[PDB]
RNA sequence: GUUACAGACUUAAGCAGUGGAGCAUGUUAUUUAAUUCGAUAAUCCACGACUAACCUUACCAUAUUUUGAAUAUUAUAAUAAUUAUAAUUAUUAUAUUACAGGCGUUACAUUGUUGUCUUUAGUUCGUGCUGCAAAGUUUUAGAUUAAGUUCAUAAACGAACAAAACUCCAUAUAUAUAAUUUUAAUUAUAUAUAAUUUUAUAUUAUUUAAUAUAAAGAAAGGAAUUAAGACAAAUCAUAAUGAUCCUUAUAAUAUGGGUAAUAGACGUGCUAUAAUAAAAUGAUAAUAAAAUUAUAUAAAAUAUAUUUAAUUAUAUUUAAUUAA
């Protein structure tokens, strides 16, 4: 039995909620500081931490979270106040997100093989291969530097051992 | 229905003045409105929703799904007692009801209910005693089925006793409450000499057994059979003497015993009146 | 103000039952980093007054929680008959949805009107001038890698080219564009983020046009245009071509206007 | 005629006459059915959701038990949880049960458990669930003052607590408390006369719909329609399930120390038909499609020192 | 699943005010106790 | 009686108005998909609603076909094969069609939508952008000051009067306008 | 008033339908007293105890959509002379067996009125003679638009019935609908 | 191994099969280092098992692990997060016992669940009444229904669980929505209404009930639900738990083998034994439904088998869509 206390809606209220795959390059923007704050671990979806409580101010945002292959329990980190924290906000990560920027790889030209194998035939066979495997190597999502050592070894430029590290 | 600005200041809060002016522009003067017939978005009551409710409406400061707050602020540090109660009257009671040693007082209103019989008499001054206790079965399809068989002779010490049988193939608890209900509707005046033993020494059959039960002098106890015995103390037979032949079945005895009491028994009294002459007692008229 | 339980030593001025709440409010907000106040206490036993309490027991269940209210002073009362002063499960559930349903009338009502300021007219882009149309996919509460997913379409005739090299870019399409509808459409799911597959399928399309508009000594004159997946693609589906002869009409046979007297004296305006 | 066109249009009120709609206050949202209410597109992504949702639940039933420097163990009763998966958040919620103004100034235990769950401004739970959910969660505690209003809390709660009164036998005087709980309701009388009160709505606001009207289908206004029609008057009487007609509890398991056997014993109260749906507009519908939308099953099986056992309970509310 | 989820031992780290119990883990103590005292025990583990 | 409910509450009580589609440019189109139907069309409808009055011409709840998951398990957990038992679950699928609306608006009423979503209800958008056949990423740092004045444009209280606020949406404000994100490209 | 709403007032179970017959025959009897002769009384007493057409379009043809099994057929019958075209092809062509071909004759067989209808049938779904069934079905409810009177006895014929039979699902342990795996005794 | 009705896929007709043949699969037996374990009358035998190469696996051979998957207790030390070079916490490491672990044994210790009697029509409750009583009545004189379901008559009156009904699928109609390019509007899906159909004339048996006829209707099915009790029916090999036994072994990991062995036997199937039946062919591609495709569905097209090409099978390479 009160009045009902009208709080205006707003397009700032409605930011975090815009759609993360929109068209406009405003929007772009906008979606890409909302990831990197993500990324920073900023108070999204969650209450945050002040100078109130002192001990208990912990996060399981940790560098492998959800993962089994580090061998650990559930890490409670301390996280930092409001203050005192860093947004990482990376330039790699806008240039994929804001820009529409890809690698693509590089095409293995006919000249690097020679520098290793003799005969012509042998070589434009290596070519052909290396070609091959690059347009796949696009297609499959792995990771940028990792995909190019992938890549190189399909090649033959660097042998199998790098791998295996 | 397009209103003015003042009249609806007048009835509704500053708040929503703006918001319903910007309904007012958006939506025009001409429109027809269907119903939806399939979907039902608002109420079946009409309701101006500018006034949150208690119980209604979702409690303020209380976490819930569409909780339009802040993950810190929730006012609601209590939860010792229920946070949305129920709307104007306090109660939900259907039309025609009401809110809320013990056996023997249920059993005594039961009885009032179905006979009229006074309940407070029936808590107090009877008083109850088990005589026989079966476990009793039948053969049937199937299974053997168990069923608790009791036998609850409740009195007034003061000539008022009456026998009862009950039985439940739920525990024993509930054969009994049926016996004593039983006893309670089939109470029975007995006629007693001096108020402490019967008037002459009688002699009964009821089916298998013979009873043989004589008079006694005062201060003589009771001597006879427990189940008599048992019978006595509950119909407040100080004084007796006697002895069961043939069959000695305990539920045949204490069946017997009180049909004897009120049926082999004549009263001086009774008996004077019958015969047309006077029927002193000598002892009473001596003074001991 | 808001941050307020954080400060015993201001509320002492303040009516009882609201220093229990802020005394209440900074228990919860500080679980087990709780720490005594002696301005909080003495707010306390200020408070006293409003809940019979005295004031040395007040100050001992201050400093004993739970133990100390069990020293100041119990039988099992779970089936206690009912009472009818409390809704059951299906109730409960019933009256929260139509919380709900009121909660999203109010939403409806006060709130909808509100966001008709936040409103702006059509500007609408010309088809003569944007005639391409990149459609991008997002799931709202999910992360599908199909969000990804960018698909370019375009009328192959809305295109700026001339007629040799439009049945060119055609043949290079393949199976990309459709005849029947002259649609050319293609998408991209090879990289990581959805802008960057809506770049490399705007670049594959400037290539196709560069390669269109070449003509120096590839035409592509004498390839007919190959329109062999489209046919499956019509086989796959049905097709409901058949229409209803038009010699077979009979407009005399139709029924024709009754005459309604009272309708038409009605119709005065 | 044209009156009776526009009538047949505008015809709808809430179900349950002899145009008409089960209003929310009438039948339960199928969605309350299952206990994690959500949809995802991704059926991966969803599985992981629910498969969260479940270890929460565990999680929660483990801290839902207290203990007081080794002095009192009050185990707070809590139903399955229900995890309500919007766009934007998830929110958890359960029913939950505890068994002069002098606890004004102290937190008690379940009070602390209670503040722990949301208003904690860091450490609170909420936020570290958000973290496996990646989404503001909210859980919502609601408290129930009896033990047999909700199904899964009564068989929980005779499970854990009530252990002394049916390991050897159940004892009489509690089963006597467990058939007298409910004043034995004439069920049949209520459901009438609900369908009467329905009836009466019905013809109210036919009759306002006749007052208004003395190619388009819109009547009078709104308050003309709705003249008699209040927050007051109608929203409890549509109200559908509120009463406890019958109910049913079996233990089962070894439940006798002499016995090698097992012991099913059943308690039945009441009636598990509902009349409401007998003769009237409004129809039975079925949760899971196998459940009576009135009726409402549980069981929770805690283990003896001479095995395993459990506690059926199985609730009726009109 | 997702190995980082809540387990009873954090329920201590995240509330030490509430004195928790984990039924479970108790009743298994329990056992293990009447295992030991009946001469039901598990033996010593050999380590060589 | 002498009670004036304005038309607001009135547009609530009745079905939910529809603005008429200039031109067929469909913008964007919204799926809801759900296990069940009660709070989908509840949902449909309080879209449409808010599509309508600060609105971009929506068409409706076309119902797409509702999918049917089987699964059929032998009752017993050990033999009787022969008793089996079927499971199913219905995907109930409903299709809004934004028509004519300036990328903003439909941005707002899109993140409007999910923030008052309901219980049961997934939903997924397909947008459409309607660009020119050439393109430029060249004239950059012009383009990209551009699109931050047009974010602090959208993004501004215009009068606070306790209107809704979010610390997260200020902060990515406060960062759009920080030198260190200008200088990010170059 | 009914049996049911006479119990509420009445003996409610205790109701018998002795009981309610007499209680008809009661008030029936007072009713019939001729209406000039009638009491207030006895009226207060008794009240009580009270309580789309088809055309053609505007191409003059009759539109009707007929079913069976899996089979649905939308027939356009129209007046002039008596052809078939079954879903944009001839009828001989289409429908190969003679038997379904009879079928589709028989509501203008039952008529004297093959010759003078022209129809133009389309089909969709099942098969061949269900498809042919469903065209009959479609038809002679087309054909009870062009003349009423005649509805009755297309009706009697047994062309105006929907063909309710509908495929048995198969049931678990079964192999087929009924069919199922052998027993063995032994 | 009884009286007389009633019951249905019980029997009788009828249609197609099994049983003979070969193969598949399960079982048995025997074999084997191991052929893992259970199911084994109806109510086991393409059953547990909706796919045994490795895995799964539990079995066997040979190797090698010994606080191990957990929780708690007690100590040393190292790294990272947070604060204003110290400290607080969280973790990890090495140990330290209680133990952990056990598809080991007992569903004749249990849970839950399931099979059969069973969609069969029974099962109880108060209470009342009869009989000394166990019990009976209710729950049936008389009939009828699919039916403890319905009439009547009755010391009975109600009731709960069952039955029926509400439910789902499918059907007919109406309304809503779909800018009829996600179109199939001949549709899909929400919300209703509709029937356990109604009415009347007659002909038999006693106001009604079966047959027939007629006029009114789209009006005709399937699914789920299988009570109480019983069978110490099945399951400790989904899972859990009691008791009991193993703890450098009955626990844990790898490499291979086995579960696929074959005299006879037993079920279930598959393919057959040719002309009321088999094979080639049939591109303005005769006519469906239901369901799957981000641990993917893979179109067109080229190449080889193959002198044309089509067919069928692979390879080459991914067009389209994560979907009316
Ligand atoms: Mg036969
Ligand atoms: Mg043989
Ligand atoms: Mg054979
Ligand atoms: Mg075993
Ligand atoms: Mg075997
Ligand atoms: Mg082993
Ligand atoms: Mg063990
Ligand atoms: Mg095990
Ligand atoms: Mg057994
Ligand atoms: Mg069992
Ligand atoms: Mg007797
Ligand atoms: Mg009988
Ligand atoms: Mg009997
Ligand atoms: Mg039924
Ligand atoms: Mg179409
Ligand atoms: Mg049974
Ligand atoms: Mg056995
Ligand atoms: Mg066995
Ligand atoms: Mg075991
Ligand atoms: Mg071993
Ligand atoms: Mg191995
Ligand atoms: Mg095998
Ligand atoms: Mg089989
Ligand atoms: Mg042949
Ligand atoms: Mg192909």
């Amino acid at each position: 039995s009160s009045e009902y206390v009208l709080e205006e809606p707003t397009p700032l209220s409605l930011l975090e909620y815009t759609p993360q795959v929109f068209p406009t390059k405003e929007s772009r923007l906008v979606n890409f500081t909302l990831d990197s704050l993500k990324k920073s671990n900023y108070p999204i979806y969650r209450s945050p931490n002040l100078g109130i409580l002192k001990v208990h101010d912990f996060t399981l945002n940790t560098p492998n979270f959800g993962k089994y292959t580090p061998g650990s329990s559930l890490i409670f980190a301390k996280e930092p106040q409001l203050q005192n924290l860093l947004i990482e906000e990376d330039p790699e990560d806008f240039h994929r997100q804001v820009t529409g920027e890809y690698q693509l790889l590089k095409p293995y030209v006919k000249k690097d093989f020679e520098k290793l194998t003799k005969s012509k035939d042998t070589v434009s066979k290596l070519v052909q291969n290396s070609q091959v495997v690059r347009l796949s190597l696009q297609s499959v999502v792995m990771g940028s530097e990792e995909k190019k050592l992938v890549y190189d070894v399909c090649s033959g430029m660097k042998p199998i051992s790098e791998l295996q590290q | 229905q397009h209103y003015d600005e003042s009249l609806l200041s007048r009835y509704y809060p500053e708040s929503l003045l703006k918001s319903i002016k910007l309904a007012q522009q958006t939506i025009p003067e001409d429109t027809k409105f269907r119903v939806s017939r399939n979907v039902e978005f608002a109420p079946p009551y009409l309701d101006d929703f500018t006034k949150i409710h208690p119980f209604w409406d979702y409690k303020p400061g209380m976490p819930h799904l569409h909780a339009q707050e802040e993950n810190n602020n929730f006012s609601i540090f209590r939860w010792d007692q229920v946070q949305q109660p129920l709307p104007g009257e306090g109660n939900i009671l259907p039309p025609g009801v009401s809110l809320p040693k013990s056996k023997s007082a249920d059993v005594a209103a039961g009885l009032h209910k179905q006979t009229g019989v006074d309940p407070d008499y029936i808590t107090r001054k009877l008083t109850m005693k088990p005589l026989v206790m079966k476990r009793v079965s039948n053969q049937t399809g199937k299974g053997k089925i168990a069923s608790f068989y009791a036998l609850v002779v409740v009195g007034d010490k003061n000539g008022m006793v009456g026998l009862g049988e009950g039985k439940s193939r739920e525990e024993m608890s509930k054969a009994i409450f049926k016996a004593h209900w039983d006893a309670v509707r089939n109470l029975k005046e007995i006629p007693r000499y001096e108020n402490r033993t019967i008037y002459g020494d009688i002699d009964f059959r009821y089916h298998g057994v013979k009873l043989h039960l004589r008079s006694a002098k005062p201060g003589f106890g009771l001597r006879v059979n427990h189940v008599i015995f048992e019978i006595c103390e509950c119909a407040g037979i100080k004084d007796l003497s006697g002895k069961v032949y043939k069959s000695r079945n305990d539920m045949n005895i204490a069946k017997g015993t009180i049909e004897a009491f009120t049926k082999a028994q004549k009263t001086l009294d009774e008996v004077a009146l019958g015969r047309g002459k006077k029927l002193v007692d000598v002892r009473k008229v001596y003074y001991s | 103000s808001a941050d307020l339980y954080m400060h015993p030593e201001k509320w002492k001025g303040l009516p009882p039952q609201r220093i229990l709440e802020l005394y209440w409010e900074r228990m919860a907000r500080l679980g087990s980093e709780y720490k005594p106040n002696k301005d909080e206490l003495n707010a306390l036993l200020t408070t006293s007054e409003y809940s019979n309490v005295p004031v040395n027991d007040i100050k001992k269940l201050y400093h004993r929680g739970e133990q100390g209210a069990i020293d100041i002073k119990n039988r099992d009362n779970s089936l206690r008959p009912f009472m009818f002063d409390e809704l059951p499960s299906q109730a409960q559930e019933l009256v929260a949805q139509h919380r709900e349903q009121r909660f999203y009338n109010r939403l409806a009502a006060y709130e909808l009107p509100l966001l008709a300021q936040y409103r702006q007219e059509y500007k609408r882009p010309s088809p003569e001038s944007h005639p391409v149309t990149y459609r991008y996919t997002s799931y709202v509460g999910e992360e599908h890698p199909n969000s990804r997913k960018v698909v370019l379409s375009v009328k192959t005739k809305e295109l700026g080219l001339e007629e040799k090299s439009l049945h060119k870019f055609r043949i290079l399409a393949r199976s990309r564009y459709d005849h029947t509808t002259d649609i050319f459409k293609m998408s991209s799911d090879k990289f990581e983020h959805a802008s960057q597959n809506a770049r490399y399928l705007h670049d594959i399309l400037q290539r196709l046009l560069a390669e269109s508009k070449d003509l120096t000594e590839d035409d592509f004159s004498d390839v007919p245009l190959d329109t062999r997946h489209t046919i499956a693609k019509s086989l796959r589906k049905k097709k409901r071509d058949y229409e209803f002869p038009e010699h077979w009409k009979r407009p005399e046979d139709a029924p024709k206007k009754k005459f309604d007297i009272v309708d038409q004296l009605l119709s005065t305006l | 005629n044209n009156m009776k066109r526009m009538l047949n249009n505008n015809n709808m009120n809430p179900a349950g006459a002899n145009g008409n709609i089960n209003n929310k206050l009438q039948h339960l949202n199928n969605m309350n059915n299952w206990n994690t209410q959500i949809y995802n597109y991704n059926k991966n992504m969803e599985i992981m959701n629910t498969m969260n949702d479940k270890l929460i639940n565990k999680l929660l039933y483990k801290m839902m038990t207290l203990k007081l420097n080794n002095m009192n163990i009050n185990k707070i009763i809590m139903s399955k949880t229900i995890n309500q998966h919007s766009l934007n958040k998830l929110n958890i919620k359960f029913y939950y049960y505890n068994n002069n103004n002098n606890n004004n100034y102290y937190m008690n235990m379940m009070n602390k458990l209670m503040n722990i769950m949301n208003n904690n401004m860091n450490n609170n739970l909420c936020n570290i669930l958000s973290y496996y959910y990646k989404k503001k969660v909210t859980i919502e505690p609601i408290k129930l003052s009896y033990i047999y209003l909700n199904s899964d809390i009564f068989s929980k709660y005779i499970s854990l607590n009530d252990m002394d009164k049916y390991n050897n036998g159940i004892l009489t005087n509690y089963q006597r408390m467990l058939n007298n709980i409910m004043p034995k309701l004439n069920d049949h009388n209520i459901s009438m006369n609900y369908i009467n009160n329905i009836n009466n709505i019905n013809n109210n606001k036919y009759n306002n719909m006749i007052n208004l009207l003395n190619n388009n289908n819109y009547i009078g206004n709104i308050n003309n329609i709705y003249n008699n029609m209040t927050i007051d008057n109608i929203p409890m009487d549509i109200l559908m399930y509120k009463y406890l007609v019958g109910w049913s509890i079996k233990f089962k398991g070894r439940l006798s120390n002499n016995n090698g056997r097992t012991s099913t014993t059943n308690l039945l109260n009441g009636t598990f038909n509902n009349k409401k749906y007998l003769w009237s507009n409004i129809n039975n519908n079925y949760k899971l499609n196998y459940i009576p939308s009135n009726h409402n099953l549980y069981n929770n099986s805690n283990i003896n020192k001479n095995g395993k056992y459990n506690i059926k309970v199985k609730l009726n509310f009109i | 699943g997702n190995p980082d989820i809540l387990k009873f031992r954090h329920l201590k780290t995240l509330y030490p005010d509430i004195e928790f119990v984990d039924l479970e883990e108790q009743y298994r103590l329990s056992m293990v106790e009447a295992k030991k005292r009946r001469g039901k025990g598990a033996p010593k583990k050999m380590k060589k | 009686s002498t009670r004036p409910y304005p038309v607001n509450v009135e547009a609530v009580y009745y079905a939910p108005l529809k603005l008429p589609i200039k031109y067929g440019d469909l913008v964007a189109d919204i799926q809801l998909r759900s296990y069940d139907n009660e709070n989908l069309d509840f949902y449909s409808d309080f879209i449409l609603r808010t599509g309508y009055y600060l609105g971009i011409p929506l068409t409706g709840p076309k119902p797409l076909p509702t999918r049917r998951e089987r699964w059929t398990v032998i009752k017993s957990p050990f033999v009787h094969a022969k008793s089996k038992e079927n499971f199913e679950r219905h995907t109930h699928k409903r299709l809004i069609r934004a028509w004519d609306t300036n990328p903003e608006v439909l941005q707002m009423l899109i993140a409007y939508i999910t923030k008052h979503s309901m219980a049961g209800v997934g939903m997924k958008c397909n947008f459409f952008q309607r660009s020119e056949i050439s393109l430029d990423l060249g004239s950059d740092a012009n383009g990209l000051e551009k699109s931050l004045s047009n974010i602090d444009e959208l993004y501004s209280l215009r009068n606070d009067d306790k209107a809704q606020t979010s610390a997260v949406g200020q902060k990515v404000l406060e960062l759009l306008d920080s030198p260190d994100f200008k200088k990010h490209l170059e | 008033i009914s049996f049911d709403e006479y119990a509420l007032i009445g003996g409610g179970t205790k109701l018998k339908p002795t009981q309610y017959t007499q209680l008809l025959y009661m008030l029936n009897k007072l009713h019939n007293i001729d209406p000039q002769l009638t009491n207030d009384e006895i009226t207060s007493e008794l009240s009580q105890y009270y309580k789309k057409i088809k055309t053609l379009d505007e191409f003059g043809r009759s539109i009707a959509v007929g079913k069976r099994k899996s089979s649905t057929a939308k027939v356009f019958v129209v007046r002039g002379t008596g052809e078939i075209l079954v879903n944009g092809r001839q009828l001989n062509d289409y429908f190969l067996k003679m038997k379904d071909r009879e079928s589709i004759m028989y509501p203008l067989q039952v008529i004297e009125s093959v010759g003078k209808y022209n129809i133009f049938a389309t089909t969709s779904g099942g098969g061949p003679t269900g498809q042919a069934e469903s065209i009959m079905h479609a038809i002679a409810k087309a054909l009870v638009v062009f003349n009423p009177l005649l509805k009755s006895r297309l009706h009697k014929a047994g062309v105006l019935t929907r063909d309710y039979r509908h495929v048995e699902r198969k049931k678990p342990g079964k192999k087929k609908a009924r069919k199922m795996p052998t027993w063995v005794k032994r």
